[PDB]
């Protein structure tokens, strides 16, 4: 058989120069619009959840705004761990997921669970969503 | 047709912390 | 936590603290009482 | 809310989301709107409950004891959407305001629970650098003992003497309001709770891993505490494979009698045997495609 | 495998039990077809009418007992309720 | 083959990859609690200092963090970028390596403990959620008080089972207070309650915002506050002037204690619960095996006390699962290996050839190894994966030939 | 590529070493080997 | 047979099913008569009449 | 009716990771039976007494 499709390739000389050029000019046009980037293929994946909170102690931070968080967000499917810090000012929480799932998947999961949560939180702090991006979405830094 | 007796008192041997009675002063 | 008591039992009889025996949303203490004995 | 069968569960969930997303400021004051778990109405697997008989515990703390060290260490296993707590009571700060006491000292209901709701947060004022360090302005203010109930100030003359809570009302601990009652076995009613597994996952996956994670609490739980199971489904599940595995080693001596007992050369039987693990391994790995279940009807033909 | 591995890896009276039975059955051949496929019909007719009753039904190992009442009882004398049921089980 | 391939690995072996950038990251750490004006003025010093070595051309420094969700460094840690001169203006006999030794050796203060990384790399780093030891404790509970003496518990019997060991219960400590107790009894004279006397706190001694002046598109805030000289020490605090209800006058120090003292920096929290870790681990060394005798060590000499419990987890966390993974694939390969052998030959003995004389392109291709002096790596194990398929391409044209 | 003269280049030569040396003592000792190997089976095929 | 006979208490109608049956059954949202009649409106008062 | 009659909840103690209900009540037997509401004692804004 591996002889057979060498046999009738050696015939239609003609074809398979022209799917080589079908070929050679569908390459050539991937090869450039195929995204480009110094950046080292990612890394893991998890939801941000930072809410910002002026002048609170670190256990203030935690009662407040961390704990009612990372607690209801125990319950969202997909959640591996969770990642809870209150340091003196703001909230950092991380919903961390099994590697591999879709991030708005896991994006567009951890906000039901975010929506019950924000009633719960204090006078005026918000819960602010993680951007669409990772850690390397840093392309540009500049400064005025 | 089953003539079975319980005892209908409430019944509790799984919780129950108990104290004893003390004298002394306030 | 502690309270001065005027009669009603004497030194020594244990009893248990707990009015968790009952439920807080209207269980009418005379009548949850009751149940107790027969 | 009800779809058209066969729609995907996720996508229903994240469908509800935005139409009960405008519905939560129209809300009575305090009442959240809770989401139904990742589980469906099997996903309940395991049921147990605390007990002690020692005598040095009580309901009170038993349900606090699931909820604050057993909850969170089952909650945390790979593919159990929801421990739910089951029939226990909830310890309640219960402040019993005495009618005539209000009259006496002239304050009003309405007074005391604003006066109340007034008194029972913390505090943070900024930071301060001294010393080129950060200084953080800590403020106390959360309730703790029971004094710090009866001193909730209420009413304060221009002499300096103050009328406090305890002056209106006494401050008993008790339960909660509930919703629904646990008994065990006739001679107690004790509080536990039910592990619920994430909808399309792995029963007695999660069933073994629950257990082998309690036989590290009997080690951990206080004195007296001990937790008496009440719902095992890896029983049933290991009952109804061990059944199907035992046909299955019916049917292969079957054939090996009846083909090995017209045709007398016998080594013919053991080779038409391997046709049934074949016929059910090509068979597994399609059903895997589809990741459908594997239960026990699946397992029927 | 069949013939790869049956080489390299009664009989008679019991033939003989269905043999004359098709000498039996070869006799008036178009019409013992007639009325054997009149069997059919005749013997499924009447075995049809027989029982016909729900659906499917799983056993488990250990029972759930659901026992319901008027409602506006007591979280109370439900409890107790509760109990009493529990310890006749 | 095996007599130069077995003193051939036994030669160095260190970590995997290392991508090296045209600009570099500086990142000096320091102690915690440290305040925005000296860890921003620790910034300058430091971006002076990074500016005085000629090879660099920019320095765009950096404490705390940016408005973002994915920065999240505190005063005490500085990341800082720089970039250097082009590659054709350097000095005459100067390397990244020389650069970045001169520049380790210029830019440092006390406290102020260097450290130096690629960009994109750390920022990967950052982000990342996880544990570095290759084995790890989580001692989580309901109260703070009581882990953290687990874990201090828990090193002690650490240090007494093969493998080197670290506590945490320090690493997560340098916070400083100023306490404002106040005292319901005290504030109840005056008629004030506890939440009328945080308001002093909140808003007169904190920057407190309040409001928010609409200008076109722009938005800043409005925040209430006493002058700053009512408030530079502990004892301002303690006559912080009250105007109470009853138009009294009076101090702070008269409705509350205010006590300065240490405390948390920053609450690190995993499942919903106060978990304090333990990063234990060996330099090189076995994995498989240490966990274990660690799972039977602790529940056996440190009793838990009620209302706690213990994870362990580290690097070996995918690590034993792909190694024990890689144990059932490479037989997949293998038997799929054979299959296209005997797919071209289909003697089996010839096949044979081809699976056991492929070490030659192995043993061969390390020897350069330790010449050029490269290192161990899953990039290397790549080469070697299309180098045996190199090598298996010269044996079957050969055999059929 | 092996001489790491460039950017990127620190890991665009840790993946071809084991191709340079290892191909230099493949193949010049796998027509030793081959040959070497398809001998002694004419003593187990004859 | 025997616990319908022993557990039995007064207005209490017994009844005994599977449990992952009885939970499924539950959280069932539907009518079991195999023909069903809703009628819907503004106040319950002329509906329950209906 | 909410607070005094019901057993209506108006705070929470917050106790490390656990968090309990706090709610303001009469007296059981001030609300045993009907009767007993048409005689609840109220404290009116004019500091009047009433029933
Ligand atoms: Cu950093
Ligand atoms: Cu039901």
């Amino acid at each position: 058989m591996i002889e057979w499709i060498i046999r009738r390739s050696v015939a239609n000389r003609f074809l398979v120069l022209m799917g080589a050029l079908f070929l050679s000019i569908w390459g050539t046009w991937t090869i450039i619009n195929t995204p480009v980037d110094a950046l080292p293929d990612l890394s893991d994946v998890q939801v941000i959840i930072k809410t910002s909170y002026p002048g609170q102690a670190p256990q203030i931070v935690e009662n407040q705004v961390t704990y009612p968080l990372t607690t209801t967000m125990l319950s969202v499917p997909g959640a591996k761990t969770v990642r809870g810090f209150s340091q003196f000012g703001d909230s950092y929480v991380y919903v961390i997921f099994e590697d591999g799932t879709d991030p708005y998947w896991a994006r567009s999961r951890v906000l039901e669970y975010l929506n019950q949560v924000q009633g719960k939180l204090p006078a005026g702090v918000s819960a602010e969503l993680g951007p669409d991006a990772t850690g390397v979405g840093w392309i540009y830094e500049y400064a005025l | 047709a089953s003539g079975v007796r319980i005892d209908p008192t409430q019944t509790q041997n799984l919780g129950v912390k108990t104290a004893t009675v003390t004298r002394g002063p306030l | 936590g502690v309270t001065a008591l005027r009669s009603g039992l004497a030194e020594g009889e244990k009893v248990v603290s707990s009015g968790l025996f009952l439920i807080d949303s209207e269980a009418n203490i005379s009548g949850a009482l009751e149940r107790m004995r027969s | 809310v009800i779809f058209e069968d066969g729609t995907d569960p996720y996508w229903a969930r994240s469908r509800v989301l935005e139409y009960l997303n405008q519905v939560q400021g129209k809300l009575p004051a305090g009442v959240s709107a809770e989401l139904g778990p990742d589980a469906t109405g099997v996903g309940w697997i395991y049921e147990y409950a605390l007990v002690d008989r020692s005598g040095k515990h009580d309901l009170a703390d038993l349900r606090s004891l699931q909820d604050w060290f057993l909850k969170y260490e089952l909650k945390t296993i790979p593919d159990v959407a929801e421990v739910a707590s089951v029939g226990g009571v909830v310890k309640e700060y219960q402040v019993v305001i005495d009618p005539q006491r209000l009259a006496q000292y002239g304050i009003s209901l309405a007074e005391v629970k604003s006066a109340l709701d007034a008194s029972n947060q913390e505090a943070g004022g900024s930071s301060i650098e001294l010393a080129e360090a950060e200084y953080m302005v800590r403020a106390s203010g959360y309730l703790q003992t029971l004094d710090d109930f009866n001193h909730i100030v209420l009413k304060a003359s221009e002499n300096g003497v103050p009328v406090y809570l305890r002056d209106v009302a006494k401050v008993q601990i008790g339960p909660e309001m509930r919703r629904g009652i646990a008994e065990l076995n006739g001679e107690g009613e004790v509080a536990g709770g039910v592990v619920i597994l994430r909808s399309g996952k792995n029963a007695r996956e999660v069933i073994a891993a629950v257990k082998d994670k309690l036989e590290t609490l009997k080690s951990s739980l206080p004195e007296g505490v001990e937790i008496v199971t009440t719902y095992d489904r890896s029983q049933l599940i290991d009952r109804a494979i061990d059944n199907l595995s035992g046909k299955l080693l019916e049917e292969f001596i079957v054939v090996a009698v009846v083909c090995a007992l017209f045709l007398w050369h016998v080594r013919s039987a053991l080779v038409a045997i391997i046709s049934l693990p074949l016929g059910l391994c090509i068979a597994f790995i399609v059903m895997h495609f589809q990741g459908l279940n594997a239960n026990i009807m699946s397992l029927g033909g | 495998v069949i013939p790869i591995l049956m080489g390299y890896w009664l009989n008679r009276f019991l033939i003989r039990v269905y043999h004359p039975l098709l000498l039996k059955v070869l006799h008036w051949p178009k019409t013992t077809l007639l009325v054997a496929a009149l069997s059919v019909l005749t013997v499924l007719w009447p075995l049809n009418k027989v029982g016909g009753e729900f659906l499917p039904q799983i056993n488990e190992g250990d029972l759930l007992y659901m026992p319901s009442t008027l409602p506006g009882i007591s979280a109370a004398e439900a409890a107790s309720m509760l109990q009493k049921t529990d310890k006749l089980i | 083959v095996l007599t130069v391939l077995w003193p051939l690995n036994k030669v160095g072996g260190e970590f995997l990859p290392q991508i090296n950038e045209g600009d570099l990251l500086y990142m000096p750490s320091t102690l915690p609690g440290i305040s925005a004006a000296e860890a921003a003025s620790m910034l300058q010093k430091t971006d002076k200092l990074i500016m005085s070595v000629p090879e660099v051309a920019r320095v765009f420094g950096k404490t705390g963090k940016a408005e973002t969700a994915t920065d999240s460094a505190p005063l005490e840690m500085v990341e800082t970028t720089i970039q250097l001169k082009p590659q054709e203006q350097w000095r005459p006999g100067m390397t990244m390596d020389k650069i970045i030794e001169e520049l380790d050796n210029t830019v440092r203060l006390p406290g102020l403990a260097n450290l130096w990384v690629p960009p994109i790399r750390n920022r990967i780093d950052m982000l990342s959620t996880g544990i570095k030891s290759p084995i790890g404790i989580k001692v989580s509970g309901t109260v703070l008080a009581d882990i953290d003496a687990m874990a201090e518990q828990i090193e002690e019997v650490a240090r007494t089972v093969p493998g080197v060991a670290s506590a945490l219960a320090f690493r997560l400590e340098g916070g400083r207070y100023i306490n404002v107790e106040i005292n319901r009894e005290k504030a109840a004279r005056y008629g004030m309650t506890v939440a009328d006397v945080q308001l002093f706190v909140t808003s007169a001694v904190g920057g407190a915002m309040v409001g928010e002046t609409v200008e076109g598109i722009a938005r800043y805030p409005i925040n209430l506050r006493y002058p700053q000289s009512w408030r530079d020490s502990p004892q301002a605090l303690r006559q912080l002037p009250i105007l109470t209800p009853m138009k009294q006058q009076i101090t702070l120090a008269d409705v509350a204690d205010i006590k300065v003292s240490t405390g948390p920096s920053m609450l690190k929290t995993e499942n919903a619960r106060p978990t304090s870790w333990i990063y234990i681990d060996a330099r090189d060394r076995d994995m498989v095996s240490v966990v274990h005798d660690l799972q039977k060590a602790i529940a056996e000499k440190v009793q838990l006390k009620p209302g706690t419990s213990v994870a362990f987890s580290g690097q070996f966390e995918l690590l034993e699962r792909a190694n024990h993974k890689l144990k059932l694939m490479v037989p997949m390969t293998l038997m799929i290996i054979f299959v296209l052998l005997y797919l071209a030959f289909r003697r089996v003995g010839e096949a044979l050839l081809i699976i056991s004389s492929v070490p030659f392109a192995l043993v061969g291709g390390i020897w350069l190894l330790w010449w050029m002096g490269f290192h161990l790596s899953v990039a290397t194990g790549t080469g070697f994966i299309a180098l045996a398929g190199v090598a298996a391409e010269f044996g079957v044209v050969m055999l059929m030939y | 590529i092996l001489w790491g003269t460039g950017a990127g280049s620190e890991v665009m030569s840790r993946i071809a070493a084991p191709m340079i040396g290892g191909m230099i003592t493949a193949p010049l000792l796998s027509l030793f080997i081959i040959p070497a190997a398809y001998k002694l089976m004419w003593l187990h095929r004859h």
